[PDB]
RNA sequence: GCUUGAGUCUCGUAGAGGGGGGUAGAAUUCCAGGUGUAGCGGUGAAAUGCGUAGAGAUCUGGAGGAAUACCGGUGGCGAAGGCGGCCCCCUGGACGAAGACUGACGCUCAGGUGCGAAAGCGUGGGGAGCAAACAGGAUUAGAUACCCUGGUAGUCCACGCCGUAAACGAUGUCGACUUGGAGGUUGUGCCCUUGAGGCGUGGCUUCCGGAGCUAACGCGUUAAGUCGACCGCCUGGGGAGUACGGCCGCAAGGUUAAAACUCAAAUGAAUUGACGGGGGCCCGCACAAGCGGUGGAGCAUGUGGUUUAAUUCGAUGCAACGCG
RNA sequence: CGCGGGGUGGAGCAGCCUGGUAGCUCGUCGGGCUCAUAACCCGAAGAUCGUCGGUUCAAAUCCGGCCCCCGCAACCA
RNA sequence: AAUAUGCCAC
């Protein structure tokens, strides 16, 4: 996540591109992952859960698509 | 005393509390500021106008060095990592580098249990 | 409540001067619904201000307003175990509003002997910073001061 | 005798399969030093703790231990437990294509033997981080807990022992048959690789669902469908997986495994409410924003209680008490 | 039996060693929050100091005994 | 952030 401020590249500009950079590297994801131990059992069960749910929302996404509201 | 110009910004902000530090291109420390003493305890220490006034105060205490471009390199996940940054180029501090250089071990220890509050 | 109110009470000018910010003020000050007495009251303040100043009684009682004004005020939120007393910029409307209150409080607590005095002497004192009205709105300040981290919110 | 079960050979394939040995970078910790000042660290707040003996921060150089970010994938392998950096040596299994070979050599399995997470035990090492025990601070009525600051065994290695887990897809192993769809992964064939395309065929694996089954929930070609072979296991709840006795263990304990009494239930799945310090969307002077009260004073009035011969009876959570 | 202490609201403790006056916590009472209780919040009262007798202008205090309660010692033969 | 309890047939 390292940056260098370019020719006639004001601050804020330069400040935004380094947020990004930053969220591209993910870093603070990780390192609020890294606060605590989490056991490999509960790893393995929230993995196993987000899954889950990725699966049953786009499967009750593209089939409410087949299906009127109002 | 010592006239450095080129100097490098360590901002190193968890999430309690915001240590800026100005250093030459050698580490060499030149001063530093925190949002605890600023005048700041608990609740508001770790909130980024904390932050923005420790980086303020640090600017203001390296001046005699006359510095005048600031690599910057940031640490940890706290609040303080935007505030501090807006706060020194406000002071006027040419930012020419900004690095993230967070510990992100390639594993590495063991993190502390998990809390249960 | 948790639909919205309508458009705010008309309020009549008051006669002497014209001026729905008098009017308002007079309001404030009534009680128990005696405003021809509130408004004997508030004119003989404003007359014996202008007389002792100089000023115009409607200028002079808009300095007075202005240096109690505040700009921002302090609000409580819950989060947990402790409270956030978040600063929030006052609109011009209660901007008014509190500075009349503020006023009027400082003047009813006063130790002088007619209201009228009381509100002139204060409304005096307010036109040089001295009041416990100008004291609430430094007080306001200051607090909202000490706040400011919570500010962002 | 036969080959279609079973097995061998030939060629390749993919893989955290296993054992041994080496090494890599990131990071925490510690040690030595340099710059550098009064805070740091922590929490819901706080304090214990660290710091002017110069901490925290930052830089340089070492030391040592443990685990391998990204890749990373209801992805892969393994009989299960489990296995994830890179490299090398030894090594097991699966799978595909074509052919040849042996010719029922098969399936299951009481007793037996082996493997078997974590914790634990013995000996010898090792010890960065984390952390039972422990100590202090805090919270609280208490708080021998959650939270904080430290911290020992232990997590790590070699060998030996334990032999238990919600050891779980709560689903024994083997074989055959019975509509589909969308994937994932690993081979193999055809053509046109004519744009990584389609067209098949194998292996394993994920989700939905059909007939059927099921008490229902649900399972559904990886069956809980239709059958066959063998084994294990159950017979109301509690007592009790306990006692006694055998066997195993160094111990903790494991394994096999009752009884007397006692109850008329215990239980599974769904249904309607109610409830939640569960979620979403709302509303009400519910809060918030204001104004004015009560609680203090004297009096009026009602009530409780005392009192009296009687202080008539009734109402007494909100929804009784200037009430009948 | 000797020696050192102790007797203070309902309970536990201070105060007292420097004679001019008795406090803390829990508890009790009254009200408050609660549907009610506990916790909690706000107010109040409570002991004239073991006891007798002295000293002193004044004794919880100083003193002498007396009563009860602890502690140490009660030995050599 | 703290937020314990509720025995009188129906
Ligand atoms: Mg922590
Ligand atoms: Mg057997
Ligand atoms: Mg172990
Ligand atoms: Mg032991
Ligand atoms: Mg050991
Ligand atoms: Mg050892
Ligand atoms: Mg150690
Ligand atoms: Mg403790
Ligand atoms: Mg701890
Ligand atoms: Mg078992
Ligand atoms: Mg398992
Ligand atoms: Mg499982
Ligand atoms: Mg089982
Ligand atoms: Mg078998
Ligand atoms: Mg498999
Ligand atoms: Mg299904
Ligand atoms: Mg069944
Ligand atoms: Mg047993
Ligand atoms: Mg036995
Ligand atoms: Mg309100
Ligand atoms: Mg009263
Ligand atoms: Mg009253
Ligand atoms: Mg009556």
């Amino acid at each position: 996540p390292v940056i260098k401020v370019r020719e006639n590249e004001p601050f804020d500009v330069a400040l935004r591109r380094f947020k990004r950079s930053c969220e591209k590297a993910g870093v603070l994801a990780e390192v609020r992952r890294r606060e605590f131990y989490e056991k490999p059992t509960t790893e393995r069960k929230r993995a196993k859960a987000s899954a889950v749910k990725r699966h049953a929302k786009k499967l009750a996404r593209e089939n409410a698509r087949r299906t009127r509201l109002y | 005393r010592k006239q450095v110009s080129d100097g490098v910004a360590h901002i190193h902000a968890s999430f309690n509390n915001t240590i800026v530090t100005i250093t030459d291109r050698q580490g060499n420390a030149l001063g530093w500021a925190t949002a605890g003493g600023s005048g700041f305890r608990g609740s508001r220490k770790s909130t980024p106008f904390a932050a923005q006034v420790a980086a303020e105060r640090c600017a203001d205490a390296v001046k005699e060095y006359g510095i005048k471009n600031l690599e910057v390199m940031v640490k940890g996940p706290g609040p303080g990592r935007e505030s501090t940054i807006r706060a020194l180029n406000a002071a006027g501090f040419r930012i020419t580098n900004i690095t993230d250089v967070t510990p992100i071990p390639h594993x590495g220890c063991r993190p502390p249990k998990k809390r249960r509050v | 409540p948790r639909r919205r109110v309508i458009g705010q009470r008309k309020i009549l000018p008051d006669p002497k001067f014209g001026s729905e910010l008098l009017a308002k003020f007079v309001n404030i000050l009534m009680v128990d619904g005696k405003k021809s007495t509130a408004e004997s009251i508030v004119y003989s303040a404003l007359e014996t201000l202008a007389q002792r100043s100089g000023k115009s009684e409607l200028e002079a009682f808009e300095v007075a307003l202005e240096n109690v004004r505040p700009t921002v005020e302090v609000k409580s939120r819950r989060v947990g175990g402790s409270t956030y007393q978040v600063p929030v910029e006052v609109r011009p409307v209660r901007r008014n509003a509190l500075a009349m209150r503020w006023i009027v409080e400082a003047a009813r607590k006063r130790g002088d002997k007619s209201m009228a005095l009381r509100l002139a002497n204060e409304l005096s004192d307010a036109a040089e910073n001295k009041g416990t009205a100008v004291k609430k709105r430094e007080d306001v300040h200051r607090m909202a001061e000490a706040n400011k981290a919570f500010a962002h919110y």
